[PDB]
Protein backbone atom coordinates (compact mmCIF):
# COMPACT_ATOMS: atom_id res chain seq x y z
CA UNK A 1 0.00 0.00 0.00
CA UNK A 2 0.92 3.46 -0.89
CA UNK A 3 -1.04 6.61 1.21
CA UNK A 4 -0.03 8.98 -2.27
CA UNK A 5 -2.09 11.99 -0.38
CA UNK A 6 -3.71 13.43 2.11
CA UNK A 7 -6.28 16.04 1.10
CA UNK A 8 -7.59 19.11 2.60
CA UNK A 9 -11.13 19.08 4.45
CA UNK A 10 -11.87 22.74 6.41
CA UNK A 11 -11.35 25.60 5.88
CA UNK A 12 -11.89 29.17 7.66
CA UNK A 13 -15.69 30.87 6.88
CA UNK A 14 -17.86 33.59 7.92
CA UNK A 15 -20.58 33.12 11.16
CA UNK A 16 -22.92 33.82 9.46
CA UNK A 17 -22.69 30.92 6.74
CA UNK A 18 -24.90 28.08 9.01
CA UNK A 19 -23.46 25.33 6.12
CA UNK A 20 -20.02 23.95 5.53
CA UNK A 21 -17.97 22.97 2.76
CA UNK A 22 -16.90 19.80 1.17
CA UNK A 23 -13.05 19.65 0.53
CA UNK A 24 -11.09 17.10 -1.89
CA UNK A 25 -10.43 13.90 -0.19
CA UNK A 26 -7.49 12.18 0.20
CA UNK A 27 -5.79 9.22 -2.47
CA UNK A 28 -4.82 5.57 -1.39
CA UNK A 29 -2.98 3.41 -4.08
CA UNK A 30 -1.94 -0.34 -4.32
CA UNK A 31 1.10 -1.56 -5.78
CA UNK A 32 2.98 -4.78 -6.97
CA UNK A 33 6.45 -6.35 -7.71
CA UNK A 34 8.20 -9.25 -8.75
CA UNK A 35 10.92 -11.76 -8.46
CA UNK A 36 13.26 -12.79 -10.94
CA UNK A 37 15.60 -16.28 -11.71
CA UNK A 38 19.06 -16.77 -11.86
CA UNK A 39 20.25 -19.75 -13.40
CA UNK A 40 23.33 -21.80 -14.79
CA UNK A 41 24.85 -25.25 -15.54
CA UNK A 42 28.46 -26.60 -16.14
CA UNK A 43 29.46 -30.23 -17.38
CA UNK A 44 32.45 -32.38 -17.02
CA UNK A 45 34.05 -35.73 -17.89
CA UNK A 46 34.17 -38.18 -15.41
CA UNK A 47 37.93 -40.23 -16.25
CA UNK A 48 39.53 -37.03 -16.07
CA UNK A 49 37.68 -35.43 -12.73
CA UNK A 50 38.66 -39.13 -11.04
CA UNK A 51 42.26 -38.84 -12.47
CA UNK A 52 43.12 -35.22 -12.15
CA UNK B 1 -15.13 69.37 28.66
CA UNK B 2 -14.41 67.45 25.75
CA UNK B 3 -16.46 64.21 24.68
CA UNK B 4 -14.60 63.89 21.18
CA UNK B 5 -15.78 60.17 19.65
CA UNK B 6 -14.22 60.29 16.03
CA UNK B 7 -11.43 59.34 17.96
CA UNK B 8 -13.52 55.34 18.23
CA UNK B 9 -16.22 55.85 15.65
CA UNK B 10 -14.77 57.49 12.64
CA UNK B 11 -16.64 58.15 9.40
CA UNK B 12 -16.41 58.39 5.66
CA UNK B 13 -18.39 59.12 2.61
CA UNK B 14 -19.66 56.44 0.77
CA UNK B 15 -21.72 58.31 -1.43
CA UNK B 16 -22.90 61.97 -2.36
CA UNK B 17 -24.96 62.24 -5.32
CA UNK B 18 -22.21 62.24 -7.73
CA UNK B 19 -19.48 59.79 -7.05
CA UNK B 20 -18.56 56.73 -4.94
CA UNK B 21 -15.40 56.90 -3.03
CA UNK B 22 -14.50 53.49 -1.44
CA UNK B 23 -13.63 53.09 2.04
CA UNK B 24 -11.24 50.87 3.88
CA UNK B 25 -12.13 48.74 6.60
CA UNK B 26 -8.95 46.79 6.73
CA UNK B 27 -7.85 48.09 10.01
CA UNK B 28 -11.61 48.08 11.88
CA UNK B 29 -13.62 44.89 12.67
CA UNK B 30 -16.68 45.84 12.81
CA UNK B 31 -18.99 48.67 10.42
CA UNK B 32 -22.61 49.52 8.56
CA UNK B 33 -23.98 51.95 6.28
CA UNK B 34 -26.46 54.95 7.07
CA UNK B 35 -28.64 56.23 4.86
CA UNK B 36 -30.61 59.42 4.71
CA UNK B 37 -32.79 61.45 2.22
CA UNK B 38 -32.91 65.19 1.51
CA UNK B 39 -35.45 65.42 -1.19
CA UNK B 40 -39.03 63.77 -2.09
CA UNK B 41 -38.48 60.45 -4.18
CA UNK B 42 -39.86 59.44 -7.08
CA UNK B 43 -39.98 55.77 -6.48
CA UNK B 44 -37.81 53.45 -4.88
CA UNK B 45 -33.77 53.37 -5.41
CA UNK B 46 -31.71 50.28 -5.13
CA UNK B 47 -28.14 50.13 -4.39
CA UNK B 48 -25.30 47.63 -5.70
CA UNK B 49 -23.22 46.95 -2.82
CA UNK B 50 -19.42 46.06 -4.21
CA UNK B 51 -15.71 45.35 -2.46
CA UNK B 52 -12.32 45.73 -3.73
CA UNK B 53 -9.26 43.55 -3.84
CA UNK B 54 -5.73 45.27 -3.06
CA UNK B 55 -3.79 46.10 -6.71
CA UNK B 56 -1.27 44.02 -8.09
CA UNK B 57 1.18 47.29 -8.73
CA UNK B 58 0.83 48.71 -5.64
CA UNK B 59 -0.10 47.26 -2.09
CA UNK B 60 -2.52 50.09 -1.14
CA UNK B 61 -4.84 51.06 -3.57
CA UNK B 62 -8.14 49.63 -4.24
CA UNK B 63 -8.69 47.38 -7.31
CA UNK B 64 -11.52 47.17 -9.65
CA UNK B 65 -15.00 46.37 -8.16
CA UNK B 66 -16.48 42.97 -7.42
CA UNK B 67 -20.01 42.12 -6.44
CA UNK B 68 -20.43 40.86 -3.07
CA UNK B 69 -22.61 37.52 -3.04
CA UNK B 70 -25.46 36.84 -0.63
CA UNK B 71 -25.73 35.10 2.84
CA UNK B 72 -29.30 33.55 3.57
CA UNK B 73 -29.84 32.90 6.87
CA UNK B 74 -31.30 29.92 9.13
CA UNK B 75 -35.27 30.66 8.52
CA UNK B 76 -34.99 32.88 5.02
CA UNK B 77 -34.87 33.10 1.38
CA UNK B 78 -31.47 34.19 -0.81
CA UNK B 79 -31.51 37.01 -3.14
CA UNK B 80 -33.04 36.13 -6.73
CA UNK B 81 -29.47 36.00 -8.26
CA UNK B 82 -27.63 35.70 -5.44
CA UNK B 83 -26.14 39.14 -4.78
CA UNK B 84 -27.02 41.43 -2.03
CA UNK B 85 -28.57 44.47 -2.31
CA UNK B 86 -30.46 47.61 -0.78
CA UNK B 87 -33.64 49.31 -1.98
CA UNK B 88 -34.71 52.45 0.27
CA UNK B 89 -38.64 52.54 -0.48
CA UNK B 90 -40.40 55.46 -1.66
CA UNK B 91 -42.08 55.70 1.88
CA UNK B 92 -39.25 57.01 3.37
CA UNK B 93 -39.25 60.93 4.65
CA UNK B 94 -36.76 63.78 4.48
CA UNK B 95 -36.34 63.71 8.38
CA UNK B 96 -35.59 59.72 8.74
CA UNK B 97 -32.59 57.57 8.43
CA UNK B 98 -32.03 54.05 7.66
CA UNK B 99 -29.10 52.00 8.82
CA UNK B 100 -28.00 48.83 7.43
CA UNK B 101 -24.72 46.63 7.18
CA UNK B 102 -23.41 43.20 5.26
CA UNK B 103 -22.94 40.16 7.39
CA UNK B 104 -19.48 39.68 6.16
CA UNK B 105 -16.55 41.77 5.13
CA UNK B 106 -14.69 40.19 2.12
CA UNK B 107 -12.29 42.45 0.27
CA UNK B 108 -10.22 44.80 2.35
CA UNK B 109 -12.01 47.53 0.95
CA UNK B 110 -16.06 48.53 -0.05
CA UNK B 111 -18.07 50.47 -1.43
CA UNK B 112 -21.33 50.95 -2.39
CA UNK B 113 -23.15 52.93 -5.55
CA UNK B 114 -27.08 52.76 -7.37
CA UNK B 115 -28.14 50.54 -10.37
CA UNK B 116 -28.49 53.54 -12.31
CA UNK B 117 -27.82 57.67 -12.58
CA UNK B 118 -31.24 59.79 -12.09
CA UNK B 119 -32.35 62.90 -10.74
CA UNK B 120 -33.61 60.59 -7.86
CA UNK B 121 -30.58 58.80 -7.34
CA UNK B 122 -28.89 62.04 -6.21
CA UNK B 123 -31.49 63.13 -3.86
CA UNK B 124 -29.86 59.76 -1.08
CA UNK B 125 -26.95 60.28 1.07
CA UNK B 126 -24.68 57.15 2.00
CA UNK B 127 -22.13 56.80 4.65
CA UNK B 128 -20.11 54.52 6.58
CA UNK B 129 -19.39 54.02 9.96
CA UNK B 130 -16.40 52.03 11.93
CA UNK B 131 -16.52 50.59 15.26
CA UNK B 132 -13.22 50.11 16.68
CA UNK B 133 -9.37 49.82 15.53
CA UNK B 134 -7.32 46.51 15.68
CA UNK B 135 -4.21 47.67 15.04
Amino acid sequence: MKIADYGQLGEYTCDAKCDAEFGEPGNIRHLEGKTYDYRGVFCFNRKNLQEA
Amino acid sequence: MNFNVGVDFPSFIAWDGTTSFPVKIDGFNQFGFTFKVIEELTADVPFNIFYHEASEADPCVPGPAIRVPDVPFCDGVATADGLATVVIPEAVAVDSFCAGSVPCFNGPWISIAPVTVNADSAKVQVTVTMKGATR
